[PDB]
């Protein structure tokens, strides 16, 4: 009766459409990130199938600008378009003010975009969740966002399939000011446990940035070193 | 170019000459400036041709439509008014023109309309380059106790005069007399030129 | 039959959609506020879960401007966007008139915003209720607003989950011109009783302002002092 | 079959949506007004619940301008927004013509507003009825308006819950040129009988204006004097 | 199956919505008019209820301009708004052309207005019928109009509840060039017979105009004279 | 299943809505026309009811301009509005080009108007068919048009109720260059046979035009002469 | 379940509405065309009924411009309007570029027009198919188009009722560079066989154009010569 | 630049020269100023090349479209009025041009059209830089009782004269005669230059 | 229940409409492409029916510009219109920037176009998938796109009917830097195996481009050479 149309509050105060959307994201790949020493890092599980896929081309961690990256989970198409929006939106703040001072703001704009489809009648919501990570005027910052447009800042978090799992590991073994090398480790370990019901961690995709400079994408061998 | 509308007892006469020129270069000897615009009404154009013409068509069709929709003819003051509104409405990018609309509904009428939608009724009035000259003879010889026939002559005289003192006017002078009995009738060219000759006038 | 679509009066004169919306807010966290001595205070129950959440970042009491704050309850996303609207809306009055003279007006604008979705066909209403508190040209003022766009000024009130409960406590033990220290106490006591079916009050979020100056957000220890 | 959608005439020539709307107003509070000596008065039953409500703040009789007030019944939200519309609409006539000469006109505008939602497809009608009272260029005037946009001028009338009741009392005991003191009495008596199935009249809200001057809102004690 | 939605031709070539609308008008009060000597008159049955109604204020015969009036039947609200439209529409012809030469045209415009809602999808038709009467450039004229936008000129006619009845009486006893006094009589007699299944004719509302001058509304006593 | 909504092709390639519309026209009065000697004539069956109708005022053959007339059948309201459209549309060609050279074009415009409602979603088609007759730059011309926007030129034809009947008579006894007097006769005879299941032909409405001049509407006696 | 609404892909990847549309065209008359010697010809079966129809006036092969013609099949109304669109569209290319260089382009525009109604929600598709033939900058060209907006160039083809039939005949006996006289023959023969289940070919409508000059419409006798 | 349309008995003849210049810099020796616009009608362009050309294309098409939809050719006064409407409608940002449209429907015609949509028909008229000169000779030797052949000569003469007294005009003069019998037919360059030589004219 | 309307997430997080769309593409012809030596090639199976079709005119590999081509699969109409969009879109980048530097961008724009119909309510998605191939500033590039707006870059891939099949062959026997002659071979072999359940490969359509120059379409004989 109440779960066929997205418009519309249910008798219990819920937007079923936005819920159904959330479902789509759970079925998405698993990724996480966390603040560490003097930067923040992002790590996504790059689960590959055929030998025929062009490897790296399936980049899950995408750059918004040299100092801010984001990783997404959910309907791939929706994620892409929502990424590009943030990209140009980023550029916009740069060209008017001369500098993207607060990253929090960047996420808020993209969040509001998503929030709009939450109420404007004829249009399906964005079936995706993502997290933005980078260092701004305030310092290293970590945010996540869901199809509802809800946004929160973390010390560490995850998203996608094995969220509940990996998140609990961190919830437990997360170490405040863990230096990069150890942080990436704790992370990869956390990512493992979670999705690793299927043993093989495969080839994770990892990148990081530290206050004072631009983002660094880990090379095949470097990541394989922690793997 | 000169045109004139005159009122008398149970008729309204309207006439114009018909030379169209570009400064001194008289380019067209036979233009038309007298137009029947409805069964019992006529209009005289004066000014910039382009504007004048389109304005005439508008007025024509508008009048026809109204007649059909209302089953009766539009009163003379009414058509004056409409024209007034259209013109004034666009005063800042006007139809540089000067219109004279005469006809007979419950009685005879003749209205002078200016490009700013100013509309005024008189017992006679002239429009055009030669206006003053005709206003002279009229002010000198018009009498509300004249007959439609005396009228047509007067009119022919007046325009003929203007033709003498105004290089911007010329050509065959043509008249149309409108009465309830016969409606709007334009006199035959020969009869006109006949009266000219008889009167000792020229051209 | 009559409870599936929000457009539309029911045979008994009710906007079912707006009702369903109200439901969503009941399931929201509990918060309250009250006028006291020469100011007004706001207090929200900051119920936390994981060790992995970034503590304070989940600020429930938000500032609109140095002299007016508001706390919300209901669909989080909806609350955020509706907050920002009030913020810029606030700025607008400041830039034209030079001063936000009457706060009542600020709430009215945001209320009307919500009222619009109450009748303009294709669009889901705002599933949220909130209260604005602050001191204006008239003095300390307290307002609340529901998804219907209904707005009222109080001497003290609450919203969210334990509204009925906490409100009754105040309804009974509310003391007119209670000085700040005692007011915050009565409040925290009232908040406790209500939601405290589950014993632990956890860490409440409290802030206050007093005529003559700007808002003051209570620090962890200060609040723990009344806790 | 015919009572689920508001668009649309029923096989018997009725706008069911507008009917359903009327229902909502019946469930509204009770209020009335009447012309008297050389003015007109308004009186509404201010039925209160909790000790926690901010008393007077729940003003039911609202001013449109110093010489015209109105009282409403139905969906509160709808009433508020429709009130403000009349307010600015009032201001508009003042600023163009220099003076609100005929009040009848003010009500007509707000009525037409309501009439529009009676036919323009996608939008729910205003679930409210209200009455405007005041003295204009013509003199003391009394009007009422329903969700259908229907408007009528009275010598005395009521609206809300106990309409039928109170109206009948007046219909019977209404005295043409009753001087203010006696008029307010007859009124309060009439209001009593009606809603007073529940004995206690509580604290009624009453205000009046008389030709020659501005509106006067009765103070707590003054009203209690007739109570 | 085919009688629930107004959009739309039925398998037999009928606009059910417009039909349902017609129903609403039948349930309207009864009124009629007819051309006579050198003018035309209008007469409506002013059936009153409560002593509490403001008598005359419930004017059924309304003026469009000093030389043209109209009387309506059907959804009151719809009638009012449609009246005002004709009023301003009347003014419009006056201001452009300088004179409302043909009244037929006035009715045509208002008719077309109604015809539009007959086909433009999302919007309920005007549930009302009315007749315009007055003297124009052509002379005394009488027109009627239904919710379908159909318009016709009469020598005499009626509308509302007792149409069929009163119309038949006239159809039979209508006298071509009946002088005013006798015309109003024949009329009132005709109106009586019809609705007078309930004996009492009550207080009819009657007005008339004659070529050469403005409209005249009959005073209480004058009408009571024929009553 | 497929006959409730007009939007939309049926599984067999038909616009049911346009069909249902056609039905409405069949139930319309009967009229016809035909080219003759050096002109064309139009004739409609003016079937009257009450003595109370204003006779001639119910003109079925309407003029578009002194040289072109048309007669219609179907929903009266729809016919009227569609007529006026052609009228102004006619005027338009006159004012731009200086002369309505080809009448065919006039009908095409009005046809396209009707064709639009054949596909543009939310709006009911024009439930009417009509025929245009007159003499243009090309000569006497005869066209007919249905609710579908289909238009064809004839030598003679009919429309309305008794189409099939009258058309067959002509189909058989139509005489190419029949001189006016005989043409009107053949016509009236043809019209008779058809609708004359009910014996009495009543008072037909007939008009004609001949190359070289304007239209002529037959007077009561003249028509009665052929009757 | 899936065949009632045109919006919308079926579970098997089909636009049912566009299919239903195709049905309408099959029920259309039969016509064909083919390239030959140094031109192309068009031929349509002009199947007539009544003696009362104005013969030739029912022209099925229509000119777009002196060098390009087209013939259509399906809902007549839809065909007409779609023809005129191509006509003005043709004019447009002429006025900007000075010359309609590629005819292929003309058809593409009209095709896109049709393709739009294939997806833009609220509007019924064009129930018609047609073929354009003529000689352009490239030479003699032959195209066909269906309600889906699909367009293809042929050496010879047909459309309407007997498509499958006539097409197969050609598919078999089509002769590449057949000189006009023989080409028209093969064609008429092919047209015959197909629709000629009913023996009589009646009076076909045929026209042709050859590189170097304008189109030529065959006269009654000339066509009867091949008949 | 100079063009001329001349009416006679049962034909209309139009001719123009074809030098296109930029002030005193005669940049193009062979422009085209005469265009067939419909089976039984032609037009002569004069003024700014940009505006004229686009104008010719619009007209050309507008006419062909009209023919197809109405099954009959547009009347000359109709084409003239159409044009008149277009131009006047944009008088404040006008197509700086001066058009002459000749043709034959029920009878021969020739209309003069200005940048403001002023339209007026004459028995003959000239357009362009060298207008005066031709109007001079035409005024002097034109007669409505001439044969189409006499006409073609008069015209050539008229243009050759203007070519002498007007530096803006020049190059090969070309003519086209349009009759109901044969339609719009443009005369063979050679034949034209032949008549020139015969007449003892020049260029 | 959940598979009738495209708007709208299913309880499991899927856009059924977009799925149904995908179905349509599977039923499309088969085509593939792959990067090789120093260019990239495209090859489509040109499966023909009648002798009456104009052979080559049914070009499946279409040019966007001399250096970039694309081949499509799905609803033909949808494919065409989506192609032209890319074409002009291509032109646009050329005219502003002076050069189409990154082809990836071209596909992204057309992808976003498709993504829009994925959520904007009233409009059916594009039932088509296609692949773009060409050499840009970066070098030879290969992309594919589905109705969802999802886009990916490949080393080799296929689309249409036999995707799964042909793709697996490549997935297995694809040779990195295979020189053109051998690459086209491997391709044609791969295409064969797949769709070749029906033995005959018929006449494939093949084209290729190599860094340094424009695209080359293989001629009938050349392709027949590998066939």
């Amino acid at each position: 009766a109440y779960d066929r149309a997205i418009t519309v509050f249910s008798p219990d105060g819920r937007l079923f459409q936005v819920e159904y959307a959330r479902e789509a994201v759970k079925k998405g790949s698993t990724a996480l990130g966390m603040k560490f020493a003097n930067g923040v890092l992002l790590i996504s599980d790059k689960k590959v199938r055929s030998r025929l896929i062009e490897q790296n081309s399936i980049e899950k961690i995408q750059l918004i600008d040299d100092y801010v990256a984001a990783v997404t989970s959910g309907l791939v198409a929706d994620a892409r378009v929502l990424v590009d929006f943030a990209r140009i939106s980023a550029q916009q703040e740069k060209v008017t003010y001369g500098s993207l001072v607060n990253i929090e703001n960047l996420v808020k704009r993209v969040a509001d975009q998503m929030q709009q489809y939450t109420q404007y009648g004829g249009v399906r919501p964005y079936g995706v969740s993502l997290i933005f990570a980078g260092i701004d005027q305030i310092g290293p910052r970590l945010f996540d966002c869901d199809p509802a447009g809800t946004i929160n800042e973390y010390k560490a978090t995850a998203i996608g399939s094995g969220k509940d799992a990996v998140v609990s590991f961190l919830e437990r073994e997360y170490k405040e000011n863990l230096p990069e090398k150890e942080a990436v480790t704790l992370g990869i370990k956390a990512l493992k446990s979670s999705l690793e019901e299927g043993e093989e961690l495969k080839a994770p995709e990892i990148a990081s940035i530290t206050v004072g400079n631009k983002y660094r994408i880990y090379d095949q061998e470097e990541v394989k070193k922690f793997l | 170019t000169t045109t004139v509308g005159i009122t008398l007892k149970d008729a309204v006469i309207m006439a114009t000459e018909r030379r169209v020129t570009m400064e001194n270069f008289i380019m067209h000897k036979n233009g038309k400036k007298l137009f029947q615009i409805d069964t019992y009404t006529g209009m005289t154009i004066a000014g910039l041709v382009g504007d004048a013409q389109v304005l005439v068509r508008y007025m024509k069709a508008e009048l026809e439509l109204y007649r059909l929709q209302r089953r009766v003819n539009m009163p003379i003051e009414a058509v004056a008014t409409l024209l007034s509104n259209m013109l004034n409405q666009v005063k800042y990018m006007p139809y540089m023109v000067q219109l004279l609309v005469g006809g007979i509904d419950t009685a005879p009428h003749v209205f002078s309309i200016d490009a700013a939608g100013g509309s005024v009724e008189d017992i006679y009035a002239s429009t055009g380059s030669g206006s003053p000259f005709v206003y002279g003879v009229l002010e000198s010889q018009y009498s509300e106790k004249m007959t439609v026939d005396e009228g047509v002559d007067l009119v022919i005289r007046a325009i003929s005069a203007a033709k003498q003192r105004d290089s911007a006017s010329g050509g065959m002078i043509d008249v149309a007399v409108i009465t309830r009995k016969d409606g709007y009738v334009q006199l035959p060219t020969d009869q006109i030129e006949s009266r000219i000759r008889k009167l000792g006038l020229i051209l």
